[PDB]
C-alpha cells in the first residue's frame, strides 16, 4: 500500500520477521532506495529475471511480491547501499506504471500468527526434519543450521517456510517466487519435493560415486 | 523430481562436455542432442540415439570420439525422418505438368503416366511396389533431370541428383566403421540428408559405369536398394537401424543396355531415353 | 498367374482375362521354359489396365480377349 | 595432475553412461539376457552362453563385450 | 600472372595468386578440424588476409593437378 | 616401474615438445577486439567473429579450443 | 646460445626416441619409402613408385596380383 | 619338481581364468594341462606338452595360441 518505488531485488532475499541487509548499488534503483526510504520508510521489493535491467520494468517484474518496512534509514550512494529493512507481511502486485518510477500497491504491513496450530506444527516438523537430513548432506555445501534452531519458537509456518527455503539453495528465482507467494501449504509442499529431489539426487550421487570406485 | 535428477545429469554432462573435447561444434552437437527429441523420428532410431547417447559424453580427448559422435548426430537429426512432402494423388495434374517440360514427345512421357497411373492406384491396404524404379537410358544431355525435374514438379516434390560413374566399391555406397573421424556414410544417405522429406525422388547417375574392381560388389547393395522391400530394411556400413526407404521413389540414369550389372537386371524396367529432333530441340532454344 | 497379377495391380472384380487370350500370350509373347515371361506380359496387361481404369471407368467388369492384345 | 583429472571424469562418462544399472547402462541389456533363461536349449551350448553371461553389463563406447555378445 | 596484375588493376583492384598444385585434402582448400591448434585454413583464407579488398581477384595455380588420397 | 618409467617418457616428450618457444603479451586481445569491429564485416563474418569475441577473452592461449579461435 | 638450447632440447628428443621401439624399427613400409627416394631415378619412375607404395596397404599379400605389384 | 611346479601353474592358471577371460578361453588350458604331466605319457609327449605347455594362459581371439595349444 501507499504506492512506493520499487526495489528490483536479484541479489537480496529477505526474511519476514527478521531484518535482512539489502544491496542496491545500481544508478537507477538506488534513487528508488532513497525515495521510498523518504516514503515514510517503506520499501516495495518485487524480483525480477526477465533481463536485468536497472529499470522498474513491468514486463521485468513478476506478479508476486513482499513488503518492507525499513528498519535503518542508511543509504550510501558512493557504492553499494548499505541498509537494514524487514518484512512482516508478505503481498503481491496491483500495479503496473512504466518507470522510473514504477508506483504500485502491495499490502498492508502488520504481524500474521497461525490459528490453527496442529497440522501447521506437524508439517513444520516434517519440514524441520527434512532440513535437518538435508543440511548434513549439504555439509559438504556447507551451510551453517544453528540459524534455525534459533528461530524454533516462532511457529508462522510461511515465515519459516521462508528461512527453510532461504536456508536451502536450489535456484534463486524459485527461491523469489517462494518468497513472494501469498499461500503457505502450497510452498510448504513445494520446499518438500525440493529437499526430495535434492536428497534423491545426494543418493544418486552415492550410487554413482561408489560405482567409480568399485569400477578403480 | 527424478526428471529433474536425470536433466540435471544432462547439466552435468553439458557442463562437463564444454570443458573438454572437440568443442567448436560440441554445443552444436548438443542441439543435434536436444535435435533427436526434436527430429521426428523413429524408437529404434530414438534407441539408437540413446545408444550413441551413452557413446556422448565424451569425458576425454577432443581426438575423434568427441568428433565422431557429433558427425553421428548430424546424420541423425539431418536425414529427415517423418518429415514429407504432401504427394498429388493424380496423373492428370501430372499430364498438366508434363505439359511444360520439352513438350514431353508423347512417347516414354505416356508411359511415366502408366507407371504412375498404376502408383496413384495402390491397393493392398499400403502402398505395395513388388516392382521397378523404371530406370532410364539414353545420351546424357537430354531431359534426364528435366523429366525428373518435372515429375518432381507434379507430385509437388523435390529432385536431387547424387552420381555413381566412376564408383567400384560398396565401401563407395556404404560408409564404414564410425571408430574414427573421416568415416562418413556413402553417397545416399547424403542424398537424402539434401533432402527434408522422407518422400523424395533420388535420380542416379550413370550406373552402367560404376565398374567394380576392388573388394565388395555396389551392385550387391545396389540390388538391395533395388528391392522394394529390403531398402526397408536398408542400412550401410556407418548406422544402426536400417532408414526406411520404402516411402522413398526412386529413379534411374544410365547410358548402357548392356554393361549393367546382372540382378540389376531383374527389379528394373527400361525406358529408352530418346535422342531427339532438330525441331523440338528448337522449339526449345526459342522458348525457354 | 493371374490373380497374382491383378493382385499387383489392384484391379480386384476388375479384370475378365479370358484363356483364348492366355493362348494367345504364350503363342506370341514369351517362348522360354518358364513361368518368369508369363509374368511380364501379364504385368504389361495389368499396367496398361490400371491406366484405362483411373483415366475413366467405363465398366466395372472388363473384358480381355484375343481381340484388345496390342493395347494391353 | 591433468591426465589424472581426466581420467576421473571419464569415470563419471562411464558410471553417468550408467545410472544405477540394475536397470542397466542401457535398459535393453537384460531384455536380451532373458533370452538366455527363458529360452530352451541344450545345456552345452546354454553352458557357454551362462559363461558369456558373467561377461555382460557392459556399454558400447566402454567395453564392446556385449556388443557382440547379444549378437552372439 | 601478368594477366592477373593487369587485372586487378585494370580493374582497379587486388590480385592475388596462390597454388592449389598437389592438394589432396581440405587443409588447403579448406581448414583442418577445429579441435586443435595448428589448424590453419586453407590457402583461400590466406590468399584473401593477405590482401586487403572486398573484391580481389584470387588465381588458382596448378588446378589440374588436385587429387585424393584422405580427406574426399 | 618399467612401464611407469615409459609413461614418463612419453610425457616428458611433450615437455620437451611444448619448450622452445613461448606466447606472451596480451595487449593483442585488445587489438583484435578492436578489429573485429574495426573491420566491418558482414553479419555472417560479424557474426562469426562476435562468436569468437565472446569465446575469447577467458583463455587464448590455453585451451586448445580458444587457440585456434584466437589464430582464426 | 639459441642453437644450444635447441641442442638441449634436440639432446632429450632423440634420448627418449631412442626407447621408444627404434622409430618403429624402421618398420617395412617406412623403409620401401625410403629406397625409392634413397636411388636417384629417373623422375616418373618416383611417381609411380610412391603411386605403387600407395597401391599396397589393402590387400593381405595372399593377392595373386598386388603381390606381382609389391614385387615391381 | 618340475611337475609340481607345473601342478602350481596348473592350480593357480586355473583358479584365475576360472573368474575371467580364461572363461572366453574355457579354462581347458590347465584342464588339458592335465595332459601334459598328470597322465602317464613318454618322453615323446613330455617333450611336445612342453613345448605346448609354454603355449598355455594366452590370449583367446586373434589367432590364438591358447586353444591350438590344448588341441595339441
Amino acid at each position: 500500500r501507499l504506492e512506493l518505488p520499487v526495489i528490483p531485488l536479484r541479489n537480496t532475499v529477505i526474511l519476514p520477521h527478521t531484518t535482512t541487509p539489502v544491496d542496491v548499488g545500481r544508478a537507477k534503483s538506488k534513487r528508488a532506495v532513497e525515495e521510498a526510504m523518504g516514503a515514510d520508510r517503506l520499501i516495495f521489493l518485487v524480483a525480477q529475471r526477465d533481463p536485468e535491467v536497472d529499470d522498474p520494468a513491468p514486463d521485468d517484474l513478476y506478479t508476486w511480491g513482499v513488503q518492507a518496512v525499513v528498519k535503518q534509514a542508511m543509504r550510501l550512494p558512493d557504492g553499494t547501499l548499505q541498509v537494514m529493512v524487514e518484512a512482516r507481511a508478505r503481498a503481491q502486485v496491483t500495479d503496473y506504471i512504466p518507470g522510473p518510477y514504477l508506483r504500485a500497491r502491495g499490502e498492508v504491513f502488520s504481524e500474521i500468527f497461525p490459528i490453527d496450530e496442529a497440522v501447521v506444527r506437524v508439517l513444520v516438523e516434517e519440514l524441520k526434519e527434512a532440513f535437518e537430513k538435508y543440511v548434513a548432506n549439504h555439509k559438504s555445501l556447507r551451510l551453517d543450521r544453528y540459524q534455525l534452531e534459533a528461530v524454533k519458537g516462532t511457529s508462522d509456518p510461511a515465515m519459516l517456510a521462508d528461512t527453510i527455503a532461504y536456508h536451502a539453495t536450489w535456484t534463486v528465482a524459485e527461491k523469489q517466487e517462494i518468497l513472494e507467494l501469498t499461500d503457505l501449504e502450497a510452498r510448504l509442499k513445494k520446499v518438500l519435493g525440493l529437499l526430495s529431489r535434492d536428497l534423491e539426487r545426494f543418493e544418486l550421487d552415492k550410487r554413482v560415486a561408489q560405482r567409480v570406485k568399485e569400477q578403480m | 523430481d527424478t526428471n529433474q535428477r536425470e536433466y540435471y545429469l544432462r547439466e552435468q554432462m553439458k557442463a562437463i562436455q564444454k570443458e573438454l573435447g572437440g568443442e567448436d561444434g560440441l554445443s552444436d552437437l548438443e542441439a543435434l542432442r536436444k535435435k533427436i527429441e526434436e527430429v521426428g523420428m523413429p524408437e529404434a532410431v530414438k534407441t539408437k540415439a540413446l545408444k550413441e547417447l551413452d557413446r556422448l559424453e565424451r569425458m576425454q580427448q577432443g581426438s575423434p570420439e568427441a568428433t565422431v559422435a557429433r558427425t553421428y548426430l548430424d546424420w541423425l537429426t539431418e536425414v529427415p525422418w517423418s518429415k514429407a512432402d504432401p504427394e498429388v494423388l493424380d496423373i492428370n495434374h501430372t499430364r498438366q505438368v508434363l505439359d511444360e517440360d520439352h513438350y514431353g514427345l508423347k512417347d516414354v512421357k505416356e508411359r511415366i503416366l502408366e507407371y504412375l497411373a498404376v502408383r496413384q492406384l495402390t491397393q493392398g491396404l499400403d502402398v505395395r511396389n513388388k516392382a521397378p524404379i523404371l530406370v532410364l537410358v539414353g545420351p546424357p544431355g537430354v531431359g534426364k533431370t528435366s523429366l525428373g525435374r518435372s515429375i518432381a514438379r507434379s507430385m509437388n516434390r523435390k529432385f536431387h541428383r547424387i552420381s555413381l560413374g566412376g564408383v567400384r566399391d560398396e565401401a563407395e555406397i556404404r560408409g564404414h566403421r564410425r571408430t574414427y573421424i573421416g568415416a562418413m556414410p556413402g553417397k545416399l544417405i547424403h542424398a537424402m540428408k539434401q533432402v527434408g522429406v522422407i518422400n523424395p525422388v533420388i535420380l542416379l547417375d550413370e550406373i552402367d559405369k560404376m565398374s567394380s574392381d576392388w573388394r565388395g560388389d555396389p551392385a550387391s547393395a545396389m540390388l538391395e536398394v533395388l528391392d522394394p522391400e529390403q531398402n526397408n530394411t536398408f542400412t550401410d556400413h556407418y548406422l544402426d537401424v536400417p532408414y526406411d526407404l520404402s516411402k522413398v521413389f526412386f529413379i534411374t540414369t544410365a547410358n548402357t543396355l548392356q554393361t549393367i550389372p546382372r540382378p540389376l537386371l531383374d527389379r528394373m524396367e527400361v525406358i529408352e531415353i530418346p535422342g531427339y529432333t532438330n525441331m523440338e530441340k528448337q522449339a526449345i532454344a526459342r522458348q525457354y | 498367374l493371374w490373380p497374382k497379377q491383378v493382385r499387383e495391380s489392384g484391379m480386384e472384380g476388375r479384370i475378365e482375362v479370358t484363356d483364348a487370350a492366355i493362348l494367345r500370350v504364350i503363342s506370341e509373347y514369351t517362348r522360354e521354359a518358364g513361368v518368369r515371361g508369363l509374368e511380364r506380359e501379364l504385368g504389361k496387361i495389368a499396367r496398361k489396365g490400371a491406366k484405362f481404369w483411373l483415366e475413366g471407368a467405363w465398366e466395372g467388369l472388363r473384358t480381355i480377349d484375343a481381340s484388345d492384345i496390342p493395347t494391353y
